[PDB]
DNA sequence: CACCACCACGCGGGCGGTAGCGTGCTTTTTTCGATCTTCC
DNA sequence: GGAAGATCGAAAAAAGCACGCTACCGCCCGCGTGGTGGTG
RNA sequence: UGGCGGUAGCGU
């Protein structure tokens, strides 16, 4: 949930770290473009 | 003796991954095609890779070493199937020299077809790997 | 603070604590050393089936 | 008794088991090696005895 | 009005490099290749 | 009478390293490209 | 309207 692993502001107009939500954000990206790899019927090299 | 790899540059140093590359002594190839595309005013000749980020280089490993290709600059890694990378013959290299206007063929036209080009080099690709797995 | 997410992976994806948390579950369930086992896991070598 | 325990007996084998001890999973080659092990100490680029 | 300057921005990840980086603790578990043994 | 079983020594990897409190600073993408606005 | 890191100090 995400008032675990609060975007408190820095009250500067930045906020701060949340490793846990940069982590989430790699895993993410990554999800989204190995599915679109998927759907461009990619050769074995690139998908794996 | 000599090696065919694939390159994936880093991120918008292509032609500066090319200059570096072609210092030192190692014979680098990005597929050029203009396609005729349209920039803002109108069709022109936009002269763009196929989709950045990658490279062909030739180069025996025994003369030049592989961490001396990853420590160039502009350039990121290789591809590797398995645990090393690919070895890439000189059909398709020849191929892509010849024709810059059979099955390969069919897969120049689809990519005068579609022009996305995220999928234009993913048809390259996709040729490439057919190759290797005839070889 | 209580409701939950999920992300749909687009491949299966071992998990890292019943892999390399020593001894390995994955491992010792189907009595294959650990190195063949993370050598399969990230693309080095095939296994049959 | 170490050159007896010593699997090496050439001066390439010598680099090139430092070269895999330096850099485990590369390719062993003699040009590598050569530069591997001239830079590691005898470089003043890379080594400085102040 | 196609050319420069400002801000979104996008995917990208280790960085910077034409390679390495590491360098003053102790205990427990794994493990893995090398060595000796013994019987089927 | 030469390969599985047992040993075994070295290499690697993981886990741990008292409690409570006070004060300060430094930092909390990125970068380098491209879309788009300003312009000679 | 929080975290991380470094530094110094106090009581044991």
């Amino acid at each position: 949930p995400p008032d675990l692993r609060p975007l408190v502001p820095l009250d500067g107009g930045r906020f701060a770290t949340s490793d846990l939500n940069d982590l989430y954000r790699r895993v993410i990206n990554r999800n989204n473009r190995l599915k679109r790899l998927l759907d461009l019927a990619a050769p074995d090299i690139i998908v794996r | 003796m000599q090696s065919w790899y694939l390159l994936y540059c880093k991120r918008g140093q292509l032609q500066r991954a090319q200059e570096h590359l072609e210092r030192q002594a190692v014979n680098c190839l990005a597929p050029m095609i203009t396609l005729e595309k349209i920039v803002r005013g109108k069709r022109t000749a936009v002269s763009e890779p196929l989709c950045p980020n990658y490279l062909f280089v030739e180069f025996d490993p025994e003369v030049i070493h592989t961490t001396t290709i990853n420590a160039t600059r502009g350039v990121s890694h290789f591809v590797r199937f398995g645990a090393s990378p690919a070895i890439v013959p000189s059909a398709v290299i020849h191929q892509l020299s010849v024709y810059k206007p059979e099955g390969a063929f069919e897969g120049f036209q689809a990519i005068f077809t579609e022009p996305d080009g995220e999928a234009r080099c993913m048809l390259l690709l996709n040729l490439i790997n057919k190759e290797i797995k005839h070889s | 603070r209580e409701r939950m997410g999920h992300i749909e992976l687009a491949s299966p994806t071992a998990h890292i604590w019943f892999l390399k948390s020593l001894p390995s579950r994955i491992g010792l369930l189907l009595d294959m050393p650990l190195r063949d086992i993370e050598r399969v896991l990230y693309f080095e070598s095939y296994v049959v089936i | 008794e170490t050159l007896r325990v010593d699997p090496t007996n050439d001066r390439l084998s010598a680099l090139v088991e430092i070269y895999r001890m330096m850099r485990p999973g590369e390719p062993p080659t003699r040009e590598a090696a050569e530069s591997l092990f001239e830079n590691l100490f005898f470089s003043e680029d890379r080594y400085d005895l102040s």
